[PDB]
């Protein structure tokens, strides 16, 4: 029912005029359904009859929606909500459950259709206008506007939430024990009052909302746990993922394949362990949405063990600020990553992966380092805090990584956790020129343009080598011409090269690239147990 | 809140107010700066904010100097490069060129004056804050201004008058002395003894204290500021190393200083040897040497501030706990460079070393020119925007951009000239 709340004013988009979106023609029943739809409405004192001073619209449409049988009214606001002003983020990320503090008690209401009982902003009430057509046209059909928050309405989710906010002020201080989470259509009650009390003080709140036109559905129409969330089933002592099902048949379309794709991998971050690489396969060169792909052996086998991981439960624990937060990582493989943050052991409040994207040019450290640093944010963001860190690296290594890396880098507060495989450093070129070792100086260079060219080295004891590229680029041979020395070399080698490319790989010395040849050569690199990388300027007279 | 009048400000024609998100916060941030924006909401100054205003801007909170209670930092950055600037005549404060020939500054937070005026109803608006909450279980309080806020640039330029006012009698008493106006700050120099310095600056915090607001070892020294010199290597005996790596350096160099010639040195760097192996210096490349060297032993000629231009400060990791930076408008028409040793304490945190030099250089961009560079900072987006705050002790912020750090840059003033010992102390 309407109500007592100080209504906010509303504008349109800069310099815009309100909505003239004539009414569709309608059917004399879907207009008769209409009708008494709204005089009820209009009694309510949601709407009330306006007129030809008036020039505003939007169509009304009538949807029978076999759910309760009847002609249900819909008001496509898609053309005011065009010229409607903008509001201040309605704050989007769903809280998650492992940030939920443990209530001895806790009861949730749906306070949906709350919202269509916040007054609008008596000025605006003009650009809401809508009509019922008559069935003589070209005769008055009945026209209207809304004096609250309508359905659909661009602001009708930031002001609501606004007024329960208000409205919630006194309640909230009233009661300091009381601690109210308010979330779209929901309102989350929990506190560790005794079971009768709180159910006494539930029912305080829900009056109070009452008391101010916001009636609360209480016996026919409540909630009672487990209460559901995109997902999860929210219990007394831990949280549970809703059962997720693989949609199982014998003709499998390119969207069932990618949709299921999809889910897969929503999926393998409280799952780790469902793999999806032999499904994706089967996109390979497909030529329609509509295209049945048939399945290969693997993609049976693969579909059927996660079909299996999935029949499993991921339950999860809550927040009890009183005890450590506490975060483990480990890599799955060059730059995958798994991490699973709990306060107790095996009692976990989430857990979770990053298939990472295969940079043009890292190192393992630094991708812990970044992995570290989306769970710390990830951390703060859910518990306000950041968690102890336990990783698969040595601190030495830490050490001797970044105190020398070239940007800045840096990891919270951690301990090393001793659980393979650890994360190190792949190779080290060396500081000083290696004595004794041979020394290669190589070159390579190609016609830019025709696409042909040569690569190979020389060296100060006599070897020498030298190949023609076909199909090349400058950068690949002077490339190639670094990795033949690798190929060609002992195990102690000093390569003087000008590509500067080179100068690179010995600032951020990488060991994962987008270039096959780079990767040889961090290969190469790997394999030796000195490498001196000399890099010189070009045309001038070195080697 | 003190009601007395409000000039009519704006923002530059054609721009908008600020849309920033915010920052999520720790736990111990979101509870102090709800308590300390309570506070305000009572004395006035701040008031809470519908949904129906857009706007926002960054809210932060940290722990300044003696600061063991939290104090508030908004991030008015947009705001004020939107706000409509102020020289149709004066109020905006002009740059003494004096401040940097002194022999010692001492800064003074002053931003608390502006809560004793008011703002224009009109421009609050864009004032527009969020304290955010934890796991996203209730809206932010939104606020917004009522009173001039500290770390917007409009606001010492309105209060220009009652600064000028209440600084006079002291100002206009010792003229042998310096007081430059930066943001919410005071750059206070003079030559006196360490002593007769620290005790006028009493003097000073008492007639501001006297006055209407606190004046919230370790003073600056501009005197002692020396832009240095490239250093090239001189060993008894040279490798076709020690050649090629010193020559990577004058070919890079030459886009500074042209005259640097590295070819009676590429000379000795022909054949395939030993990349360890010694080699004898012709008398021409042992010139070449001697000519570069002088070359290196002063700035370059011609360099001089251009007020209109863009200041800019870029900023290279050396490892081991040292930096180095170098401000400047033009590609190798450097203002200043220098080399920044990391805090006492500092040694685990890479982030703490940055943001400590972006404030010790803010400093002098300020003391110098009177405002500050965009830096160019070797680190990662994420890792900045991360962890900053957490050791940010300014009022003010400055603008930057994240890059990488061309090897040979880093090679270059890596060379820079150190003391036989120091600025020692018995």
């Amino acid at each position: 029912p309407i109500s007592p709340i100080e209504t906010v004013p509303v504008k349109l988009k800069p310099g815009m005029d309100g909505p003239k979106v004539k009414q569709w023609p309608l059917t004399e029943e879907k207009i008769k359904a209409l009708v008494e739809i709204c005089t009820e409405m209009e009694k309510e004192g949601k709407i009330s009859k306006i007129g030809p001073e008036n020039p505003y619209n939007t169509p009304v449409f009538a949807i029978k929606k076999k759910d309760s049988t009847k002609w249900r009214k819909l008001v496509d606001f898609r053309e005011l909500n065009k010229r409607t002003q903008d509001f201040w983020e309605v704050q989007l990320g769903i809280p998650h459950p492992a940030g939920l503090k443990k209530k001895k008690s806790v009861t949730v209401l749906d306070v949906g259709d709350a919202y269509f009982s916040v007054p609008l902003d008596e000025d605006f009430r003009k650009y809401t206008a809508f009509t019922i057509p008559s069935i003589n046209n070209e005769t008055p059909g009945i026209r209207y506007q809304y004096n609250v928050l309508p359905q659909g309405w661009k602001g009708s989710p930031a002001i609501f939430q606004s007024s329960m906010t208000k409205i919630l002020e006194p309640f909230r201080k009233q009661n300091p024990d009381i601690v109210i989470y308010q979330y779209m259509d929901d309102l989350y009650v929990g506190s560790d009052l005794e079971i009768g009390q709180h159910r006494t003080k539930i029912e305080e709140l829900r009056q109070h909302l009452l008391r101010w036109g916001l009636t609360t559905p209480d016996k026919k129409h409540q909630k009672e746990p487990p209460f559901l969330w995109m997902g999860y089933e929210l219990h007394p002592d831990k949280w549970t993922v809703q059962p997720i099902v693989l949609p199982e048949k014998d003709s499998w379309t390119v969207n069932d394949i990618q949709k299921l794709v999809g889910k897969l991998n929503w999926a393998s971050q409280i799952y780790p362990g469902i793999k999806v690489r032999q499904l994706c396969k089967l996109l390979r060169g497909t030529k329609a949405l509509t295209e049945v792909i048939p399945l290969t052996e693997e993609a049976e086998l693969e579909l059927a063990e996660n079909r299996e991981i999935l029949k499993e439960p991921v339950h999860g624990v809550y927040y009890d600020p009183s005890k450590d937060l506490i975060a483990e990582i480990q890599k799955q493989g060059q730059g995958q990553w798994t991490y699973q943050i709990y306060q107790e052991p095996f009692k976990n409040l989430k857990t979770g992966k990053y298939a990472r994207m295969r940079g043009a040019h890292t190192n393992d450290v630094k991708q812990l380092t970044e992995a570290v640093q989306k769970i710390t944010t990830e951390s703060i963001v859910i518990w306000g805090k950041t968690p102890k860190f336990k990783l698969p690296i040595q601190k030495e290594t830490w050490e001797t990584w970044w105190t020398e890396y070239w940007q800045a880098t840096w990891i919270p507060e951690w301990e090393f956790v001793n659980t393979p495989p650890l994360v190190k450093l792949w190779y080290q070129l060396e500081k000083e020129p290696i004595v004794g070792a041979e020394t290669f100086y190589v070159d390579g260079a190609a016609n830019r343009e025709t696409k042909l060219g040569k690569a190979g080295y020389v060296t100060n004891r006599g070897r020498q080598k030298v190949v023609t590229l076909t199909d090349t680029t400058n950068q690949k041979t002077e490339l190639q011409a670094i990795y033949l020395a690798l190929q060609d070399s002992g195990l102690e080698v000093n390569i003087v090269t000008d590509s500067q490319y080179a100068l690179g790989i010995i600032q951020a010395q990488p060991d994962q690239s987008e270039s096959e040849l780079v990767n040889q050569i961090i290969e190469q690199l790997i394999k030796k147990e000195k490498v001196y990388l000399a890099w010189v300027p070009a045309h001038k007279g070195i080697g | 809140i003190s009601p007395i009048e409000t000039v009519p400000v704006k923002l530059k024609p054609g721009m908008d107010g600020p849309k920033v998100k915010q920052w999520p916060l720790t736990e111990e941030k979101i509870k102090a700066l709800v308590e300390i924006c309570t506070e305000m909401e009572k004395e006035g100054k701040i008031s809470k904010i519908g949904p129906e205003n857009p706007y926002n801007t960054p809210v932060f909170a940290i722990k300044k100097k003696d600061s063991t209670k939290w104090r508030k930092l908004v991030d008015f950055r947009e705001l004020n490069k939107r706000t409509q600037d102020f020289w149709e005549v004066q109020l905006g404060i002009p740059h003494p060129a004096g401040l940097k020939k002194k022999k010692s500054v001492t800064v003074l937070d002053v931003g608390d004056a502006y809560f004793s005026v008011p703002l224009d109803e009109d421009f609050r608006k864009y004032t527009a804050f969020t304290i955010p909450s934890i796991n996203n279980e209730t809206p932010g309080i939104r606020y917004q201004y009522n009173v001039l806020p500290q770390g917007w640039k409009g606001s010492p330029a309105i209060f220009q008058s009652s600064m000028t006012k209440i600084l006079e009698p002291f100002r206009k008493q010792n003229p042998d002395i310096v007081i430059y106006q930066y943001m919410d700050d005071l750059y206070v120099g003079s030559d006196l003894e360490i002593g007769q310095h620290r005790t006028k600056i009493e003097e000073l915090r008492q007639h501001l204290l006297r006055w209407g607001l606190t004046t919230p070892g370790y003073e600056l020294h501009p005197d002692k500021w020396t832009v240095q010199p490239i250093v090239l290597p001189e060993k008894d005996s040279w490798t076709v190393n020690d050649i090629q790596k010193l020559v990577g350096k004058l070919n890079w160099a030459s886009q500074i200083y042209p005259g640097i010639k590295v070819r009676q040195l590429c000379k000795l760097l022909r054949g395939t040897k030993a990349l360890t192996e010694v080699i004898p210096l012709t008398e021409e490349a042992e010139l070449e040497l001697a000519e570069n060297r002088e070359i290196l032993k002063e700035p370059v000629h011609g360099v001089y501030y251009d007020p209109s231009k863009d200041l800019i400060a870029e900023i290279q990791k050396q490892g081991q706990g040292q930096w180095t930076y170098q401000i400047y408008q033009e590609p190798f028409k450097n203002l200043k460079t220098g080399k920044y040793a990391r805090m006492r304490g500092a040694h685990t945190n890479d982030v703490k070393q940055l943001t400590e030099a972006v404030q010790k250089i803010t400093t002098e961009s300020i003391v110098i020119w009177g405002k500050t560079p965009k830096f160019k900072l070797p680190i990662q987006k994420e890792t900045w925007e991360t962890w900053w705050t957490e050791y940010w002790q300014a009022t003010w912020i400055p603008e930057w951009e994240f890059v990488n750090t061309p090897p040979l840059v880093k090679l270059w003033y890596q060379l820079e000239k150190e003391p036989i010992v120091g600025a020692e102390t018995f």
